[PDB]
RNA sequence: CGAAGAACCUUACCAGGUCUUGACAUCCUUUGACCACUCUGGAGACAGAGCUUUCCCGGGACAAAGUGACAGGUGGUGCAUGGUUGUCGUCAGCUCGUGUCGUGAGAUGUUGGGUUAAGUCCCGCAACGAGCGCAACCCUUGAUUUUAGUUGCCAGCAUUUAGUUGGGCACUCUAAAGUGACUGCCGGUGCAAGCCGGAGGAAGGUGGGGAUGACGUCAAAUCAUCAUGCCCCUUAUGACCUGGGCUACACACGUGCUACAAUGGAUAGUACAAAGGGUCGCGAAGCCGCGAGGUGGAGCUAAUCCCAUAAAACUAUUCUCAGUUCGGAUUGUAGGCUGCAACUCGCCUACAUGAAGCCGGAAUCGCUAGUAAUCGUGGAUCAGCAUGCCACGGUGAAUACG
């Protein structure tokens, strides 16, 4: 991999490539760009802060993991590795971006980086609840 | 498994194709009328130890080099044998004709000439292990590193088949240095077919 | 022929067909020709059609020229299982 | 002003046939270029490995062709001589 | 049939329409390539004894 | 007049600077009217900053072969091997960036029975 | 899947109409050009007539009729066979000579400790060695030198609508011979093999990808590619012709193509590919036609010319999230090609119709990198008939804890 041309984040670049679709980087990468314009426009601040913000939001730090355990399976908590906490946070991004219902996909991620940054959106109802199945079930741990 | 040819896996490596011309417009024919040719020297010349037969087009002539290991039935004590072949020949091809004949030494050295050896052999109720066996210390007495041969029909008679295979020497298939020889020839036989397939790993 | 340079009618049987206008159509022509069209002169006169196995009749009409003549002789009986 | 066109499928033999050439067409008539190498046109035939069944496992052969192109830049009536009395390995296809 | 079909493969047709391509060796009619004239399993065969010029196992 | 070839998948670039201001030719084009993009002319850029150079030369390019991020990458390719042509201490600078590094990233087979290169048919056991 | 092309032919099957030394070969006897084209009865095969058969120098080559020997069978058995093929599995294993242990069958070797992609390689061992395999030799891709520069290239140059014309091989490109990458070098550890890191270089760890498939297993498939033993039919299980069927249709499975849309569709403009094919074949420009195509005939036996606008991408405008300008079936009418012929039963076009489908149950498949996904292109077969097959490049990811 390597960081966007624009600006000084691999994230960017990673983000394009997981929202892209069959190749599409041009289109992915456009979108992106104007999608960073937009909230730069709707809040007037660093799209990398805000960015990020909305990442150390969606980022989870617990996760299950599927074991058998005494004749069946079982789900046990694990701390997860730092590769795919970020790996997990871009794809739930694109995912509920993509299952919103807006009118286009710039305006879709847009607002859920937005949503995400102000600590809303299905996205953080993941993180939420990924921790809370994992905690319902720390007893194996 | 199953093998490949070795002598088409070492076609443009190390061997030349003997059906040597460039065509165009004219190729099905050359083609089709050098397999009659082959079909024709073949069925006249398989007693004479024919083994090799290459080809050559140019100026219309029918060249042709055939590699025998007793050109004395070739050609020799009338001088007319390669005089019938290139009248015959003429008839067929429709243009001229010439044939060199070469004399190959150590003729248990060829893959060929050793299968129809063998061949004839069974056909004529010889012990399967003693045909094989001969033809190898024939071989690697001729000057071979290496040698292989199997035999795979309804040996002597049975209602079930089986293949018996025997080797001596170093025969790599996998190595293409190798200026391997391979041949397969068929007997008949009154409970039916018997392929010999043989191979030789030659010296350079 | 599906062409302007068209059309298409089997020499044997528009011949047989001109001669069949003192047929009086007490008579029957029979053809092993599925492939040639009907031209309005056909009108009248049955036509015994070779489907493969038999000639089976058919009754020509002003409503079926510009067909052939297979598409009133069927190939392949069936009766829905 | 005339030009040679050897084609073959045996790039060894092509070329030392066009070297025959050149060093007789030198010796017959000095002012010769040299030879140009053109694109190996080719053809690869796909067929099936097996008899009945397989479709699947196949084998693959590649007809090559090499060739090579001539151009003399002063003719004489012995460089004519010397092309019109040459006959080449065969195997190849010579052009004028 | 195969030699009876051979024949009339031949003998020219009724119309040219109905003419079609067989190995001259085996008349098989399916995968007979105009260009060899022969079909795919004998020019296996060929290709491997090296009786057919130019042609080689194709490697890449 | 420096020079470099650059070759990236099946593009070709011959590409040579000489001392300017910053103007770039792409196939008697200019190199917005070509390559549109801000990646794909940042990433043609991307030795010029690497080791800073852009200021002070204009590179001219002639291209064949291939598609347009394949065309970008020959031409970083070329551009680079010029660099180190006009002077070799830039070589650690453009070989610790990379771009030196011809790509041998190439298009691989198709073979029989793959619907692909590697991609099979879908197995079914009945 | 055989089928790299089922309209007739193919085609082996069916119905009908016909022939029996035959549709196809040798041997005998007579003769010699045999035939070709027209007419009539025909669905045609085939019958009647005509015109008209020039054999060439006893020989040669092919031919009509007699005549029996023989022919012919896509008739059988792949549990008699050859050869060809998949398959475990490109898995790393299978064996053998001599020696030794064991009554013996058997073992040893080939286990072990390490390591490796690998019975790869080292240390050890009653084994020492070898063969088949592995690897490597081969092709291709990845960088570069010399040779040669047209049909390719165009920098320094002028000039053309055009790299055009002149001129020159600079650079590409082409393709022959070379170079290089070999743990070869350095640091760490190992005893060692080796392992990890580092450098240089285009490429670092069998660089990438191919072909390359060991003894043998499934009595795996193939008597329908071919040959082939035995058996069977041999005025018919053989042969010709027409027409039909292999394309049926209550229903089930597999494999794929198209979509179910806004990362999109309609319309316009518009940039960048590779690998390939072409002689009676590619077929230009120009023109007519909404279009499929027609006309025309340039150039080309091809790095020259054509097939051949590459499409996705990008830019603009519109549609505004809807069973919709989605989707494109199905059907009606009218056209075009091909071919003697397009009903059964081809493909393509125009107009209209506008189906189902608003992301798929239980389950299940491919993929680790220029790969998957996605977009077009070409080739074969082929008159025409592809969502199939094999190759091509364009764009280009996610992930691997274990
Ligand atoms: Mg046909
Ligand atoms: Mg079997
Ligand atoms: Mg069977
Ligand atoms: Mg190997
Ligand atoms: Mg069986
Ligand atoms: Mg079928
Ligand atoms: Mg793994
Ligand atoms: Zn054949």
């Amino acid at each position: 991999v390597l960081p966007d041309p624009i600006y000084n984040s691999k994230l960017v670049t990673r983000l394009i490539n997981k929202m892209m679709v069959d190749g599409k980087r041009g289109k992915s990468q456009a979108i992106l760009y104007s999608a960073f314009d937009i909230i730069a426009q709707e809040t007037g601040k660093d799209p990398m802060e805000v960015f990020e913000q909305a990442m150390k939001n969606i980022m989870p730090l617990l996760e299950v993991k599927a074991r058998r355990v005494g004749g069946a399976n079982y789900q046990v908590p694990i701390e997860v590795r730092a590769d795919r906490r970020s790996t997990l946070g871009l794809r739930w991004l694109v995912n509920y971006a993509r299952l919103r219902g807006e009118k286009t996909m710039e305006v879709r991620v847009a607002r859920e980086i937005m949503d995400a940054a102000n600590n809303t959106g299905a996205s953080v109802k993941k993180r939420e609840d990924t921790h809370k199945m994992a905690d319902a079930n720390r007893a194996f741990a | 498994g199953q093998k490949v040819h070795p002598i088409g896996m070492r076609i443009g490596v190390i061997r030349d194709w003997d059906s040597k011309w460039y065509a165009e417009k004219d190729y099905a024919d050359f083609l089709h009328e050098d397999l009659r040719i082959r079909d024709y020297v073949a069925k006249r010349l398989s007693d004479a130890s024919v083994s090799r037969v290459e080809i050559e087009r140019a100026a219309n002539r029918v060249n042709i080099t055939i590699h025998t290991a007793k050109p004395g039935m070739v050609i020799g004590k009338g001088g007319s044998e390669v005089e019938a072949l290139r009248k015959n020949l003429n008839e067929l091809t429709q243009k001229r004709v010439h044939i060199n004949i070469v004399e190959i030494k150590r003729a248990d050295l060829d893959a060929k000439l050793v299968a129809e050896n063998i061949a004839r052999q069974l056909e004529g109720r010889v012990s399967f292990r003693r045909a094989q066996k001969q033809a190898i210390q024939r071989t690697m007495r001729a000057g071979a590193k290496g040698i292989k041969t199997q035999v795979s029909g309804r040996l002597g008679g049975a209602d079930i088949a089986r293949a018996e295979h025997y080797s001596e020497g170093t025969v790599p298939l996998h190595t293409l240095r190798a200026d391997i020889d391979y041949a397969w020839e068929e007997a008949d036989t009154t409970y039916g077919k018997l392929g010999v397939k043989v191979w030789i790993y030659r010296g350079e | 022929r599906s062409l302007k340079k068209g059309p298409f009618v089997d020499d044997h049987l528009m011949k047989k067909v001109e001669a069949a206008a003192e047929s009086e159509k007490k008579q029957v022509i029979k053809t092993w020709s599925r492939r040639s069209t009907i031209f309005p002169t056909f009108v009248g006169q049955t036509i015994a059609v070779y489907d493969g196995r038999k000639h089976v009749p058919v009754y020509v009409q002003e409503d079926m020229v510009g067909h052939k003549l297979g598409e009133f002789a069927p190939t392949r009986t069936y009766r829905g299982h | 002003k005339i030009r040679i066109r050897l084609k073959a499928y045996d790039h060894r033999i092509l070329d030392q046939s066009a070297e025959k050439i050149v060093e007789t067409a030198k010796r017959s008539g000095a002012s010769v270029s040299g030879p140009i190498p053109l694109p190996t046109e080719k053809s690869i035939y796909t067929v099936l490995r097996a008899v009945h069944k397989y479709k699947d496992s196949r084998e693959q052969f590649e007809m090559r062709t090499h060739k090579r192109l001539i151009d003399i830049v002063n003719p004489t009536p012995q460089t004519v001589d010397s092309l019109m009395r040459l006959d080449l390995p065969s195997g190849v296809d010579i052009e004028i | 049939a195969k030699k009876s079909m051979i024949a009339k493969q031949k003998r020219t047709p009724k119309y040219a329409v109905q003419a079609y391509t067989r190995c001259e060796r085996c008349g098989r009619p399916h995968s007979v390539i105009r260009k060899f004239k022969l079909c795919r399993i004998c020019f296996r065969e060929l290709a491997y004894k090296g009786q057919i010029p130019g042609v080689k196992k194709a490697s890449w | 007049q420096y020079y470099g070839t650059g070759r990236r998948k099946s593009s070709v670039a011959r590409v040579r600077l000489v001392p300017g201001d910053g103007k770039i030719v792409i196939n008697n084009r200019d190199w917005e009217d070509y390559i549109p993009f801000a990646a794909l002319r940042e990433v043609i850029k991307q030795p010029l900053v690497a080791t800073e150079t852009l200021g002070n030369y204009d590179v001219l390019v002639n291209v064949h072969g291939g598609g347009y991020t394949g065309q970008a990458g020959a031409i970083r390719h070329g551009v680079a091997r010029a660099l180190l042509q006009v002077a070799p201490e830039y070589r650690p600078a453009l070989k610790s960036a990379g771009l030196l590094t011809r790509d041998s990233r190439m298009k691989e087979r198709k073979k029989p029975g793959l619907k692909g290169a590697r991609r099979a048919p879908q197995f079914s056991k009945r």
